[PDB]
């Protein structure tokens, strides 16, 4: 109901975990599991690579069509960029049905 | 062709006129048809029948027209022209659509 590709199978969670290093334990043996781990965290990169289908048009209107255009002006900020101190504002949200195929 | 020289119709045969038909099998168009008009062939096969004109409806804000209005023009389509010795011919083979239920 939020739009989208329902899927029976979808893609599977990929799920991460730093392994928990404990710190120094005492010398006599105790039962307790730990209450003292060595802080860390990770970071690295990660690729998602989709491959998609598309279904080209086969239209034969003539006028032509209403297509998502960029605002040709004089603007203060280009839209779908970075601003004076580097923040990515996206300002609008963009449907996909721009086209026009008869019912 | 038919002229109607001082209020008296002549039609004349004319042999070098064409007619142009195509079959748009590629759906481009509005599909008019199973809308229930009239200017089928008639029941009766003894009876010479007026063809339709072909009118579409698009796109509208009332008698306005939005920017999704659609125009075909429909010799902007690759026709077939057809003197008095020619014949259009085509085939077509329907989808494995269910049997209607002739049956209570």
């Amino acid at each position: 109901l939020m739009g989208g590709f329902g899927l029976k199978n979808p893609p599977p969670q990929i799920l991460i975990k730093n392994t928990p290093v404990p710190a120094n334990p005492p010398a006599e043996f105790s039962a307790t599991k730990f209450a003292s781990f060595i802080t860390q965290y990770s970071t690295g990169q990660v690729s998602v690579e989709i491959e998609w289908e598309l279904q080209k048009e086969n239209s034969k209107r003539w006028n032509p069509e209403v297509q998502y255009t960029s605002n040709y002006a004089k603007s203060a900020n280009v839209d779908f960029t970075v601003d004076n101190n580097g923040l990515y504002t996206e300002p609008r949200p963009i449907g996909t049905r721009y086209l026009t195929r008869p019912l | 062709e038919v002229t109607t020289n001082d209020g008296v119709t002549t039609i004349a045969n004319n042999l070098t006129s064409t007619v142009q038909v195509f079959s748009d099998s590629e759906y481009q168009l509005p599909y008019v048809l199973g809308s229930a008009h009239q200017g089928c062939l008639p029941p009766f096969p003894a009876d010479v029948f007026m063809i339709p004109q072909y009118g579409y409806l698009t796109l509208n804000n009332g008698s306005q027209a939005v920017g999704r209005s659609s125009f075909y023009c429909l010799e902007y389509f690759p026709s077939q022209m057809l003197r008095t010795g020619n014949n259009f011919t085509f085939s077509y083979t329907f989808e494995e659509v269910p049997f209607h239920s002739s049956y209570a």
